[PDB]
RNA sequence: UAAACUCCUGCUUUUGCU
RNA sequence: AGUAGAAACAAGGAGUUUU
């Protein structure tokens, strides 16, 4: 007989089966090529839907951005982002009007937040664009870099250790022309040899200077790197994600600081926390809706989307709100938050890679840049792409493209969410003024909205008001991807309602098994992925000891480590069966070389080793107990027991995990694609470092668990404990007075080498 | 000593040692995580490709020394190269193989200290030990919930503090000390780190660990403790929850913190039932806390509760000797009085009916917010003493103390009307309706009282009207401490006697504790508070209550249609149905039960009418006493939270929906089971 | 303070005819909402709206798949048609190498033939597939003669393998101005997947990943004793789950998928020169418990050099069928069948012989698509949790030991099957391996049009089932949301079932 | 100039030098 | 050819020798 799966939502209702709509089994869509045929789709799309503002032209930029809010009001369903800046500050004046005071007071632990905060919290993130190499450098190697370029410049005033004075002197950096940065290019050398008389060559990194101006300092400050986002679900298409710059956002850590205190201050804003505290908010205003539950009325939900919700954004009301909820504050205050707004409203995207060519006679390919698309015989290219160069080849300033309007992926949230919350704040009764109110929540992009009004001609008038109040501030929700229908059945970022008992079913399995950062901490942490997510996403008992059952299936195939009752082979079995015939604690020796598996659904939140540890013999975990260790380089804080797992809701988070210190919690390899770039010499000056900076780390005992923040001068920064070494062990020690003068001898034997 | 040479022979080579002199205390800081290779966007499957390369763990130069590239099998166990960006070699698996099974044996008895915490967690769990599956829905709460705090309940930055102490006293930078609790655990902590081994540095940031209190939100159905906490996937589920005990030390602090939110859904629940003087004796023998049962804990427990001593006192246990007023401690410490019945008029000219306590009497009041010395005679304060954390607390111990000194300017400053009564069939006591009435608004109380001239001397200051401390003048006779009021009294035990009313009565007859003396703060749990019944279904939530209600008929129907024909009055007196009854109007009260139990009667007469949809639709409501009524019964009220939203007599409702071809039953959205065809089919 | 540079650049971003920030961050302190919102509904269109068209069970036109030739058979192995070259119980001379165990199979297939193309490949070069099989049917015989003991195999490279295998076909890359002048420089096909149509056979894969077998495929781990109620009511939950996916032909193509992606994941790290050969094994457990070691066929794998993530390795794919190419060709338009020998059948009446073929083709997989088929043990997973979750909906209904309700009844309530008698209704077990054979089929020809798709076909699904459940649903222009479904129907034969699967679940779902 | 052999790399191969 | 889908891979990268 002819089989589908999908009637049997004829017997099982929706949200109950919806996880099987979820292809989340097969892998993901990758971009292939590049982001430039997708920056320039959006750079477009962008200056298509603001496509009656004033166009100005920058005065220390050149670039000749669009100014679109508060232009002319939209006439269609199209989507656009002319914001009325009249309609921003007072659809959220009305947010202190419902929660008296939020704006004022979340500013004060902001004002403390910005007096405690070092350079160090702004390097830890994603990867960052520097400006020095034009190139996503993680987020250590841009920040120090950037620095000694202002040590190379001539003003450095950022060494204070607090970012401010880092946030000075990037507003600072925009004045210095000159900004001699450093230029590393590769040559060789010769040398000989005298044991077999032989004469070779050998490899090594000279140095080259390099300047900069207004026009291309600026340009450089104020560019956002636009990267395809990979492995996006749910989309036939792509989008860029856009890579902020090392300057901007050391402004953007406070504007978001301040963004998120005022959305864990609101009660319908659940990206501030996990997805737990969202089921609580969703399921909370269902039965908020139920509170004026009358004898009739007709309450209508609405499982919004907003479409191109990030092109029809706009910094230059992003700046209109924290000009607003940063009212009466101090003048350095309110001016520091402010920078962020400004350098978005400003901000130019580069174009990515380029193009691959293909010669279809000479059987050739080759690529050019992004920066070359300013000048090329417009026949290179195929009938799509011509139409997408055309439309901003007058936006091309250095390679670059101007894109004021709108902001885009991986830079920013939580400010326009606060914008897209001060809405559905309106729909409260003691604003609307009517019979229809509204209430919901806002996700990114993904909201819902629950309305009610006494008939259907009321809840008709009542969507349609919020719809045209959200058109006011340039957000568009997707005629397309929403809908409408009573209490009790929608979603909201894939959370799924039915009735009152939410399925979650978002971030569904992308991972379940080993994602290897270890070989005991991937099991640590891949017990610790069914612990957790019997918690917080939902799977049950059963498929709790069957996640359990193949997690350990492949982690006997990636570490090769079955037992020595599966008489199997692999690179070992002999020596397997020593601990076998010996240890009377057969059923006791750990899993990471070949034991049996006792974990179950009564103990996983028990660590690996610490479970099998109150039943073996002396022998084993004795040569588990030496903390000398070769295969675990005991790490710092931030590292000791972080993996940064990705879910969906967000780009990264970062989980704990249970791992005991043991032999099986090592380092994997380092890529070395790194030693045939040009780019060798971060390397082979650098590396060398760590290996000397960790041999400081040893004579001070907290610098490997609290920060080292004191003098400059690493050399000189030992030597005043030395000396302070020194004096406690000449008072009062073990050791000979005569031994403390050879202590002596070397401090000045250091200052001997100038 | 040996250390800094090598800090010297590396300078006199190139430059290169020589930007390590120019590096600041900044870049240390940043180059700490100096990664030239990035983050791994996909971890997952660069662990499943560089596993199939021939060296894929980087592993310190030291394996070099210490570790043959010779096994006795034919593989080669490391390799000759330097990992990119480090003096770090590269070594296969086969290092780690070989280092588990032919490496040093240290023996380190003191291990176990060093990871504490999880070897807690398998003497929690395997001298745990597990109940059988109560079979019940999960009605999940989501909150920020405690996660493995430790001791002394100390700041995460104060955390820090006593761990940087103790890794090494010269970097601690702490401009406070310490208190002194703190001073006697981190000298223990001390001598601890040698006991150890010659220890790490891990050692420490371990001890930081067990003092981290995380708190995060997680869906907790059933008990919130930091001895619950952990397993939270054991326990809770579908259909089903899994009765959990798990081994250790059951606190002394918070059991009794345990018990009293537990007798607190329990007398509640009582006075909604039918029974209270049978209910809460029957559910004592049902409820479970973290598996030791109510009835055990209640014997061993000297701590004075309003509800836990309603639990005591129907069993048949003493209570102290001190009486309450408004949910307060008062202990007489001197003087004696008389009862007098006399009638005042108040600001409304309301007659309100007092035991007039003719004799001059010392007493000490003490809240949960306040300590005070009442001084009150007949019909008059003369002194009152009094301390509080603030002047809120302040606020309702001189409001109580007004009320109780029954005089006449506190009588006439009544401004309207007093109609609190309670939710129940009853009435309720003109003292806890005078003190309802100024605790919501007393500025006209505090006007009326008198105002005097004060002497500060010992910091005895005073209170003004406006609720504002003053050493100028004062209200009359009540003088404010800046210290705490001394009380050190200790009361016996007297036995006491209980009516249904939950009327605490001493041997004399004086109303002691009763169901107006609860307070209505309702905590948060710590032992899984576990009841056999189904009186879980109000914690779960009014719209719950209504759900699992019709729930209970569908399955139990056949008990039920025997108890609808033979015996109603059993089937109305069951304590699953006065779970509805909290959620009845209280203008329809008895209306409602007098129209459905006659409706009933109505349908046992004629024989024909039964229909198994009223039946279902009505039953829960005539577990209520009914009353005459005239005909208006028929705007059938329901509350849910906040809104009163309505059933109808005939057909469905948004609140009770039945579909007949789909026989199935939907309450407030929610589908309630399937009831079988039989009764549908015969009369 | 602002300086010289930002202050200036502080002005253009701004709001039109706001030249100052210092004006402006004046102007909004002294701000009170005058009531400018309904100011500028006044202002606004009447035209701009979000008006609420009624969704009625009259309302939603099916959806409409694309036109052209029929769709091709794209999974990376064979699915209904392999063949299991069986040796049963491998304890002596079946030993733990797949190159060893392959061997021993085919020693135990007696029929062979000589090489004949049956269907040719219509747009590659023929013999360059014949010489294919005949170079590793006689590079395999290069072991078992000779007792040097190897572990893998490399096969040489010839002429015919370097063509299907992509070896320098690759246009290396010039710099762009050293021939800028060539006529036909352009830009890479950027177009549009020509679209294809749906065909019979793509449902008749998965009628046969659907229906049980002999064999038990899975055979994994333990875990520790079930001391606990809950352990011992899920793992009663749990063997229950096993008891028709250790028996389920789609479990046979999760463990060959695991292993094929496995050894190409492992032999393109090792291997990034030459040509290995890999054999493609799966082992099946039996009924009674007798084990056995299945070959499917071979795999040349190509040059390995995966600079990207989704750089592609070009191997050859042998396998060997039983199903006659000239039965049904709109299907395999991407292989070249072959004719290598015959067996002996065994028929319920008689007895029969009937031929073999070789289906060769040339493939391709990134490191992702080589990554996502060794966790295709998490179709098992995606597959169990409704079922778990299928006990959530009926947890409230009995509130009592509800695994001893499902797969005691045979209540066959759950309807599945579409017959000329009607929607077939199906048990619990029929359910628990079309979840699983639709989450297999999720992997195997999982591309970007899918995601695509069920991400705006879910946004279809749950708003039927609002109206099935009368709770009058209402959208705002559904026309265009069919346009954003039928944008992703191109080409895949999955997305062209599942589509066409919706539109037979939208004419059941709204009688 | 066209052919072969020699070393490195498999996320850093996205691009700045001589 | 093939993979693939709005742009890609089909080794990149360094050395030496011969119209």
């Amino acid at each position: 007989m002819d089989v589908n799966p999908t009637l049997l939502f004829l017997k099982v209702p929706a949200q109950n089966a919806i996880s099987t709509t979820f292809p989340y089994t097969g892998d993901p869509p990758y971009s292939h090529g590049t982001g430039t045929g997708y920056t320039m789709d959006t750079v477009n799309r962008t200056h298509q839907y603001s496509e009656k503002g004033k166009w100005t032209t920058n005065t220390e930029t050149g670039a000749p951005q669009l100014n679109p809010i508060d232009g002319p009001l939209p006439e269609d369903n199209e989507p656009s982002g002319y914001a009325q800046t009249d309609c921003v500050l007072e659809a959220m004046a009305f947010l202190e009007k419902s929660h008296p005071g939020i704006f004022e007071n979340s500013c004060l632990e902001t004002m403390e937040i910005v007096q405690q905060t070092r350079v160090d919290k702004l390097t830890q993130g994603r990867q960052t664009y520097d400006w020095t190499l034009n190139r996503n450098q993680p987020a250590a190697t841009a920040l120090a870099n950037t620095i000694e370029v202002f040590r190379s410049n001539g003003l450095t005033a950022n060494e204070s250790g607090r970012l401010i004075d880092f946030l000075k002197d990037v507003m600072e950096s925009m004045d210095k022309g000159e900004m001699e940065i450093i230029t590393h290019f590769q040559r060789k050398r010769r040398v000989r040899d005298n044991m077999t008389k032989k004469m070779v060559t050998q490899r090594t990194i000279g140095k080259k200077k390099q300047r900069l101006n207004k026009r291309s300092y600026l340009i450089r400050a104020l560019t956002l790197n636009t990267m395809t986002k990979d492995a996006e679900r749910g989309k036939l298409k792509r989008r860029a994600i856009a890579t902020p710059g090392m300057q901007i956002r050391g402004f953007v850590y406070f504007v978001e600081t301040l963004a998120r205190s005022i959305c864990e201050k609101l009660e319908q804003s659940g990206l501030p926390v996990g997805g737990n505290e969202k089921k609580a908010k969703l399921a909370n205003v269902v039965r908020k809706m139920m509170t004026n539950s009358q004898d009739t009325e007709l309450s209508f939900t609405i499982t919004g989307d907003n479409t191109k919700w990030n092109e029809n954004q706009n910094p230059r009301m992003f700046l209109a709100m924290i000009t607003y909820i940063t009212r009466n504050q101090p003048e350095w205050f309110r001016n520091v938050l402010s920078i962020a707004p400004i350098m978005f409203s400003n901000k130019m995207a580069r174009l990515g890679k380029g193009y691959m060519f293909e010669s279809k006679s000479m059987k050739l390919r080759t690529q050019i840049p992004a920066e070359m698309l300013a000048s090329i015989d417009l026949k290179y290219f195929n009938e799509s792409t011509r139409k997408k160069i055309e439309k901003i080849r007058p936006l091309l300033i250095d390679g670059t493209a101007s894109l004021s309007p709108g902001m885009m992926m991986g830079m920013f949230n939580m400010l326009s969410t606060v914008l897209g919350v001060s809405i559905l704040n309106l729909g409260q009764k003691r604003y609307t003024k009517t019979t229809y109110w509204w209430d919901g929540l806002q996700s990114s992009d993904d909201f819902a909205l629950i309305v009610n009004a006494p008939n259907h001609e009321g809840i008709q008038a009542g969507v349609d008001r919020f719809y045209r109040t959200c058109k006011l501030v340039g957000i568009n929700m997707s005629k397309k991807k929403s809908y409408i229908n009573r209490t009790g059945t929608f979603e909201f970022t894939s959370f799924f309602y039915r009735y009152g008992f939410v399925a979650n079913f978002s971030m569904e399995l992308p991972s379940f098994g080993v994602s290897g950062i270890n070989e005991s901490a991937d099991m640590s942490i891949g017990v610790t992925v069914i612990k957790n997510n019997m918690i917080n996403n939902d799977l049950g008992p059963a498929t709790a000891q069957m996640a359990l059952q193949l997690f350990i299936k492949d982690y006997r195939y990636t570490y090769r480590c079955h037992r020595g009752d599966t008489q199997i082979q692999t690179r070992r079995s002999f020596e397997l069966k020593k601990l076998w015939e010996q240890t009377r604690s057969k059923a006791g020796l750990l899993v990471s070389d070949g034991g049996p598996n006792l974990y179950n659904i009564r103990n996983l939140h028990i660590p690996e080793v610490c479970l099998k540890w109150e039943l073996m013999d002396e022998d084993y975990q004795g040569r588990l107990c030496n903390p000398l260790n070769p295969f675990v380089s005991h790490k710092e804080i931030e590292s000791v027991n972080n993996a940064v797992v990705m879910p969906a809701h967000g780009p990264a988070k970062s989980m704990e995990y249970d791992a005991v210190a043991t032999t099986h919690s090592w380092i994997p390899k380092r890529n070395r694609s790194i030693l045939n770039t040009s780019q060798r010499g971060i390397l082979e000056d650098e590396q060398m470092y760590q290996k000397c900076c960790n041999l400081f780390e040893k004579f001070f005992p907290s610098s490997s668990y609290r920060r080292p923040v004191g003098i400059s001068s690493m050399v000189e920064a030992m030597v005043s404990r030395a000396r302070i070494d020194a004096r406690i062990d000449f008072e009062s020690g073990r050791i000979k007075k005569e031994e403390f003068a050879e202590i002596m001898k070397i401090c000045s034997t250091i200052e001997e080498l100038r | 000593m040996e250390r800094i040479k090598e800090l010297r022979d590396l300078m006199s080579q190139s430059r290169t040692r020589e930007i390590l002199t120019k590096t600041t205390v900044d870049h240390m800081a940043i180059i700490k995580k100096y990664t030239s290779g990035r983050q791994e966007k996909n971890p997952a499957l660069r662990m499943k490709w560089m596993m199939a390369m021939k060296y894929p763990i980087t592993a310190d130069k030291r394996i070099m020394e210490m570790i043959p590239e010779r096994n006795e099998q034919g593989q080669t166990l490391w390799s000759k190269t330097n990992d990119a960006g480090s003096d770090r070699v590269m070594v296969s698996p086969l290092a780690v193989t070989w280092w588990n099974r032919n490496g040093p044996t240290t023996s380190t008895v003191h291990y176990p200290k060093v990871y504490k915490t999880y070897f807690e967690k398998v003497e929690r769990l395997k001298h745990g030990t597990f109940g059988p599956v109560h079979f019940r829905n999960q009605v999940k709460i989501r909150r920020r919930v405690d996660i493995n705090p430790g001791h002394a309940d100390l700041s995460a930055k104060e955390a820090q503090d006593v761990i940087m102490e103790v890794v090494f006293p010269n970097e601690v930078g702490a401009r406070i000390l310490t208190s002194e609790s703190q001073l006697t655990i981190t000298k223990e902590k001390k001598e601890e780190l040698q006991d150890c081994k010659i220890a790490p540095l891990m050692v420490a940031y371990m001890l930081e660990r067990e003092l981290v209190r995380k708190t995060r939100f997680l869906p907790v159905a059933g008990g919130t403790s930091s001895v619950y906490i952990e397993v939270l996937h054991l326990t809770q589920g579908t259909c089903w929850e899994q009765m959990y005990t798990p081994g250790g030390e059951v606190r002394n602090d918070d059991v009794d913190q345990s018990l009293i939110i537990a007798a607190r859904n329990i007398v509640r629940r009582a006075t909604v039932s039918a029974d209270p003087l049978a209910s809460l004796l029957e559910m004592c023998h049902s409820t479970q806390i973290g598996g030791i049962r109510m009835v055990d804990i209640l014997r061993q427990n000297p701590t004075e509760e309003q509800a836990v001593d309603i639990c005591k006192a129907a069993m048949g246990l003493r209570i102290s000797s001190s009486f309450s007023f408004g949910g307060f401690t008062f202990k007489r410490t001197s003087g004696s009085s008389v009862k007098k019945e006399e009638e005042v008029l108040t600001g409304n000219l309301q007659t309100l009916k007092i035991r007039v306590h003719e004799g001059y009497e010392e007493f000490t009041m003490v809240g949960r917010r306040a300590t005070a010395i009442l001084r009150k005679a007949t019909r008059r304060l003369i002194q009152l003493i009094v301390s509080g954390r603030d002047e809120q607390s302040i606020a309702e111990a001189i409001i109580v103390a007004m009320v109780f000194s029954q005089e006449d300017c506190m009588i006439k400053a009544v401004r309207g009307d007093l109609n609190f009564v309670n939710r129940a069939n009853q009435r309720l006591n003109p003292m806890h309706q005078l003190l309802r009435h100024f605790q919501k608004d007393a500025k006209v109380l505090f006007q009326n009282w008198g105002i005097e001239p004060i002497d500060n001397v010992m910091g005895m200051i005073g209170i003004l009207p406006d609720m504002t401390p003053s050493a100028e003048m004062s209200l009359r006779g009540v003088r404010v401490s800046k210290m705490g009021v001394d009380e050190y009294s200790s009361t016996e035990r007297v036995v006491v006697s209980i009516d249904r009313f939950l009327r605490v009565r001493d041997q004399q007859g004086n109303v002691l504790l009763s169901p107006e003396e609860v307070s209505e703060t309702q905590g948060t749990e710590k032992l899984t508070i576990t009841y056999s019944s189904s009186m879980m279904w109000e914690i779960n939530g009014p719209e719950s209550v209504l759900v699992n209600t019709y729930q209970w008929i569908i399955r139990n129907w056949e008990t039920v249609k025997i108890q609808w024909s033979q015996d109603p009055t059993m089937l109305y007196n069951k304590m699953e149905f006065e779970s509805f009854q909290s959620l009845v109007p209280k203008a329809a009260r008895g209306q409602y039960s007098g129209f459905v139990r006659t409706l009933f009667q109505q349908m046992r007469d004629v024989l024909g009418t039964f229909d198994t949809v009223q039946i279902i639709k009505l039953l829960p409501f005539a577990a209520a006493p009914p009353e005459q009524s005239r005909m208006q019964f028929s705007s059938l009220t329901v509350n849910v939270r906040g809104s009163g939203m309505r059933i109808l007599v005939r057909g469905n409702s948004p609140v009770f929906n039945y579909n007949k071809a789909t026989k199935r039953l939907t309450v407030l959205g929610k589908d309630a089971g399937a009831l079988t065809e039989d009764p549908d089919e015969g009369t | 303070e602002i300086t010289g540079t930002m202050c200036r650049l502080a002005d253009q971003s701004l709001p039109p005819n706001f030249s100052s920030l210092e004006k402006f961050r004046a102007y909004v302190d002294g701000f009170e909402p005058n009531g400018c919102i309904e100011g500028k509904l006044s202002q606004m269109s009447k035209e701009v709206n979000a008006r609420i068209e009624p969704f009625l069970k009259t309302t939603p036109r099916p959806l409409r798949l694309p036109d052209g030739p029929p769709c091709s058979q794209r999974s990376k192995f064979l699915l209904m048609d392999a063949l299991k070259l069986s040796i049963e119980d491998p304890s002596h001379e079946g030993e733990g190498i797949p190159l060893y165990d392959a061997i021993k199979c085919m020693k135990t297939f007696f029929g062979w033939k000589e090489p004949n193309i049956v269907k040719p490949h219509e747009k590659g070069i023929n013999p360059n597939y014949l010489l294919a099989w005949k170079q590793v049917l006689a590079e395999l015989q290069d072991i078992e003669n000779e007792e040097k003991i190897p572990k893998t195999k490399n096969m040489r490279k010839t002429s015919q393998l370097k063509w299907a295998l992509g070896e320098n076909m690759a246009p290396e890359k010039v710099d762009f101005e050293d021939c800028k002048d060539v006529s036909d420089l352009r830009q890479y096909d950027s177009d549009e997947p020509k679209p294809r149509s749906l065909a019979s056979w793509i449902q008749s894969e998965f009628n046969k990943a659907c229906e049980l077998t002999d064999s038990s495929w899975i055979e994994l781990d333990e875990i520790g004793e079930d001391v606990a109620p809950i352990e011992h009511i899920a793992s009663m939950r749990r063997n229950y789950f096993t008891a028709e996916v250790s028996h389920c032909r789609a479990t046979e193509y999760i463990m060959k998928g695991v292993y094929i992606n496995t050894a190409l994941l492992n032999a393109s790290c090792a291997a990034m020169d030459d040509f290995q050969l890999i054999p493609m094994i799966s082992k099946c457990r039996t009924k009674e418990g007798r084990r056995k070691t299945n070959l499917y066929g071979f795999i040349i794998k190509g040059r390995s050099h995966l600079r990207n993530d989704t750089d592609v390795v070009n191997f050859v794919s042998m396998e060997f069928s039983l199903t006659d190419p000239r039965l049904e060709p709109h299907k395999w338009e991407k292989y070249c069948v072959l004719e290598i020998g015959d067996m002996l059948l065994r028929t319920a009446i008689g007895q029969v012989s009937r031929p073999m073929f070789l289906y060769v083709r040339t493939n391709g997989t990134s490191k992702i698509k080589m990554k996502w088929g060794m966790e295709m043990r998490r179709c098992l997973l995606q597959s169990l949790q409704q079922i778990e979750s299928m006990i959530e909906a009926e947890s409230s209904v009995k509130e009592k030991d509800m695994t001893k309700e499902f797969f005691e009844n045979k209540s066959e309530t759950w309807p599945i099957g579409e017959s000329p008698k009607g929607m077939e209704e199906g048990s619990i077990g029929k359910v628990c391996r079309t979840l699983l054979a639709k989450s297999v089929f999720n992997s195997l020809y999982a591309s970007p049009q899918l995601e695509g798709f069920s991400a705006e076909s879910r946004k279809l699904l749950l708003i039927v089932q609002a109206l099935r459940d009368n709770l009058e649903p209402g959208t705002f222009d559904l026309g265009g949301l069919y346009e954003a479904i039928e944008e992703c129907l191109i080409n895949d034969p999955w997305v062209l079932l599942n589509a066409s699967w919706f539109n037979s679940f939208l004419t059941h779902a709204l009688k």
